């Protein structure tokens, strides 16, 4: 018995599915018999539910009630819904979590209350939903963390309070809900949090504080051992303090960009054995290379716009498993070995005060593919410096003070860049440089030596 | 243009959604098309932003439906779901699985 | 009567040319045809000239004696030379300019004494060479400017002391030689010059001090009004002082790159109406934009790697007819009009602290082709900002924290880069954006809106 | 490889010259060739450097042979020669042109 206007189908065995989606109903359907296993009412102008709700369909897995602009759910509305598993109450115009519509609804796992105009969450509204694992409370007008009602949600594993207007997170704001694995608080107005907010969830693995207004680094992060992912970008932090992520080993990825970060601790990024990625742009007060003990499996390290002086002798010892390095736009004069730091694939050291290239400084980089040393003060190259880099294909020494050019090894690449090097005038052959297709030269006369009088810009 | 859609191109379908809805993409033969949904179909998860709300493909191994990323809401059969993730074992901290596939 | 093995030919009317190059004589030929109007012996192991000279040929315009092994030229050797105009004595192993040998050779106009090992020039060696206009004296082992022997050379117009080992330019070191137009002192080791060295030559137009060891800015340049080109690059100068080029208007080109420059005066670049080009990168100590009044015909201005705070409003008033502008990698926050300064074709203001772009900040730039504002802190775009730029074809707004995007004007360009702007999430359509060939996107899904032409997610 | 030449490619010609000789370029059908000469031919001028000495074309208006850039040593007929430059006139401070061609 499919209701009028609607679309029906058998679920698994003989249970029935009623689709009453965008049909623009006035009220929910009458009739609509038992055997019904999930029910969709979306975008259909439902003011009040109802003069006659419809409980007693004891087999209903799922009600979807999104886009219906109701203002308030009376209590007994969901009583007979004994097998309710997922209830959706999205983009409706609720102003508060149903004071009592939502309780002792035993078997429900996911409750979706986003895109409403909810502002206050009543205490013990969530009394007796010991199965709720998924909760939406985003795109709403919350003002604080509803600590009260949240306790009874100890089965909660994933929650989102994104896109609200919460500004402060009190201590123990999430006391009991230790089952929580995913917490989402982005696009809010979070300025300050307590020293002991996050101490509740011992099973939290992901955290989202992105697009918010915090001024200082959240030190409450320290207590979340199991945390794997963390994001606090597009905020207003000034600096990462020493031993910031000490309390969170087994962190994989971190997000903090578009934040006016100025100082980063030396040891701030120590002991994160599985950390894979890094990018640090524009940290001026950084005068030191950061310590990376116990963090040896990074693959991409880039540190720019600072005032580093030079690198420690054995710098790369802490750093295997990486492939890309970018230490551009700093005050680098002397250069380390780079030898041990194998498997390197791409390097960028432009705009440094490097006056020289020693022999070993790029020795035995069998994986190195790209080397950029443009805009430096490189007066002199020891000839065998490049003797040992087969995998090298693109090379730049632009805007330098070079007079001659080394020759050993090297032979066989794709890019070679040499402007600003006016002291370079002598020729170079197509032979001992085949497969070269894109080229720059200080003077036009040497470019045609490669047949342009393939690309080559004088 | 379409029901609950603000901007429509004859090439792309829906480009933008009515205030509080979700855009659904599909790349068909190196062509993408957009439709607007009050919520997403299975296999994705619902992501809101003040710029765009989009139904996003769930980048998880052996997962049918999800909440956000790195958290699965329902896993695929023969595989069990432990705290949003999916495994055949599932510790040994002390979990164990009932007549369904939902270890505690 | 052409000498054996050489190849002869008649010049103009009946004159004879004897070419005896690349043959390795022991000595010059004995029986020579006079009638000879120019004569070349190059690369031929000529030790001594000689036991038997051959003057009295009154007419050779030109003797070429390069690449040969002489050590000292005797006095009477070139006497009968009533018509010598150009004598070249290069690639030789000379230790000093011939004492007297090169004296009163009337018609001599160009003298090539380079590629030797001369360190000493006798005073009045160049006595009576009143037709000498050109002098080579490079790649020799000189130690000082030999001012004495130089005075009598008041007809000299072109000279080269490049690549020697002179260290200091004495006071008045070039006293009378006011006829001099080109001076060459490059690839040398000049550490110091006098306050009044260059005041001699009133006709100098070019000066070469490139590749030298100057520590301080040469203030002696001030007296040189007629100077047009100047090069002092690859030295060890630290700063350009205020009113540096005050004394040399009608300067067209200036060269000072590869110099550890830190500070430049504000008014240092005033009044040089014909200057076309300048590039000054890594000048940290400058905190202000330089003044450019009476100098409005710049076509290429680029200023990066400094610490200026902002641009004065009326910047473009001094600055029409420019085409390329580059103030990247610095501390720019607010932006002036840029309207007044039309004819602009290329702009680059990347790596500045620009948090905003106004409506007027780019109004009316029809010659503009490419505008780069990457790596700034620009939170917001006023939509009509780009309403008025037909010719715009290349744009970069990467790593800039935008949320939205205007669409106003512009439509139909060739390059668009907007990565690093994660708060951009809404799509952007293929229509109202044709001719788009290379594109970057913060995210893959909007790349696809263009049929993926190139597009990197 | 060639007279006073140390390094030779059959495709580019001479690539380098003996210590104190000038390398000469010439564009033969969008292929370049290097040759070695004790001095440059007219239309050039001799430019020395500690790295390399090269024969350089005189990028000038109406001149046959020169010393360097912007300064001509010999101009072509019908035009007057003044202080390395060439004009049909030639001022007005006190120059004047006699039976020859050197105002
Ligand atoms: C801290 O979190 C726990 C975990 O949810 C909160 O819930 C639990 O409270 C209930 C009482 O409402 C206890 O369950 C009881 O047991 C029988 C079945 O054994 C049940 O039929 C009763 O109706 C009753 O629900 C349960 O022991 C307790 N769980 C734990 C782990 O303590 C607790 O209320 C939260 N409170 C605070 C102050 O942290
Ligand atoms: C929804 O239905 C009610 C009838 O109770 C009507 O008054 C209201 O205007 C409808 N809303 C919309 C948005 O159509
Ligand atoms: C050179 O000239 C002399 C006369 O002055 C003559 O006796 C002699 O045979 C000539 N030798 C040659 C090789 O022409
Ligand atoms: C070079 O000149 C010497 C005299 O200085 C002479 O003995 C020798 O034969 C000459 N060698 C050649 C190859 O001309
Ligand atoms: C050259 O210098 C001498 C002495 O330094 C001076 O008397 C003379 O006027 C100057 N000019 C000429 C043309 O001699």
């Amino acid at each position: 018995g499919c209701p009028t206007h609607c679309h029906c189908e058998p679920d698994g065995r003989m249970l029935l599915r009623v689709d009453c989606s965008d049909l623009g109903l006035s009220e929910l359907p009458s009739n609509l018999s038992v055997f019904t296993s999930y029910l969709d009412l979306s975008m259909n102008n439902i003011s009040q539910l109802l003069p006659n709700p419809l409980p007693s369909l004891r087999f209903l897995e799922e009600l979807r009630l999104a886009g219906n602009a109701l203002t308030y759910i009376p209590k007994g509305a969901f009583t007979g819904l004994y097998s309710l598993k997922v209830l959706m109450l999205q983009n409706n115009q609720l102003r508060h979590v149903p004071t009592e519509a939502l309780q002792n609804l035993r078997s429900l796992q996911s409750l979706r209350l986003d895109a409403n105009h909810i502002s206050y969450v009543p205490p013990s509204c969530f009394s007796g939903l010991h199965s709720l694992r998924h909760l939406w409370l985003d795109d709403n007008a919350l003002t604080e963390i509803p600590v009260q009602a949240f306790r009874s949600l100890s089965a909660l594993q994933a929650m989102t309070l994104a896109l609200n207007k919460i500004h402060h997170i009190p201590d123990y704001a999430f006391g009991n809900l230790s089952s929580l694995v995913v917490l989402h608080l982005h696009n809010n107005r979070i300025h300050s949090l307590g020293k002991k907010c996050f101490d509740g969830l011992h099973s939290l693995e992901t955290l989202d504080l992105n697009y918010n207004n915090l001024d200082e680094f959240p030190t409450a992060i320290r207590t979340l051992s199991n945390l794997k992912e963390l994001g606090f970008h597009s905020n207003n932090i000034r600096s990462i303090p020493e031993k910031a992520f000490v309390g969170n080993p087994s962190l994989i990825t971190i997000h903090f960009y578009d934040n006016p970060i100025q100082f980063v601790g030396r040891s701030a990024f120590q002991h994160l054995p599985e950390l894979r990625t890094l990018t640090l742009n524009g940290a001026s007060q950084i005068t030191e290379f950061p310590d990376l003990t116990g963090t040896a499996n990074l693959e991409s390290l880039t540190l720019t716009g600072a005032q580093i002086s030079s690198l420690p002798q054995t710098v790369c010892n802490q750093l295997p498993n990486l492939q890309v390095l970018d230490l551009s736009y700093n005050l680098l004069e002397d250069l380390p070995s780079f030898s041990v730091c194998q498997k390197l694939q791409k390097i960028d050291l432009r705009h440094n005060e490097i006056y020289e290239i020693k022999v070993d400084t790029f020795q035995q980089l069998l994986s190195l593919r790209s080397l950029n040393l443009a805009w430096n003060k490189i007066a002199i190259i020891h000839p065998n410096a490049f003797s040992t880099l087969p995998s090298l294909i693109k090379l730049d020494l632009s805007s330098n003070l070079l007079s001659s050019f080394p020759i050993t090894g090297l032979h066989g690449l794709t890019h070679l860049k040499l402007t600003g090097n006016h002291a370079l005038q002598s020729l170079i052959s197509s032979e001992n440089f085949p497969e070269l297709k894109v080229i720059e030269m200080p003077y036009a006369y040497q470019c045609c030596a490669f047949g342009v009088c393939v690309q080559c810009s004088p | 243009c379409a029901k609950g859609c603000e901007l429509c191109s004859e090439v792309n379908g829906c480009l933008k959604c009515s205030p509080k809805l979700f855009i659904l993409l599909e790349r068909n033969d190196i062509r993408q098309v957009g439709v607007c949904l009050p919520s997403c179909p299975p296999g994705y998860f619902d992501a809101r932003n003040p710029d765009m709300n989009k139904c996003i493909k769930c980048k998880i191994e052996h997962c049918e439906a999800c909440f956000s990323h790195n958290f699965c809401t329902k896993c695929k059969e023969g595989l069990y779901l432990h705290k949003g993730r999916c495994y055949p074992a599932c510790p040994e901290g002390s979990s164990a699985a009932n007549g369904t596939m939902e270890c505690s």
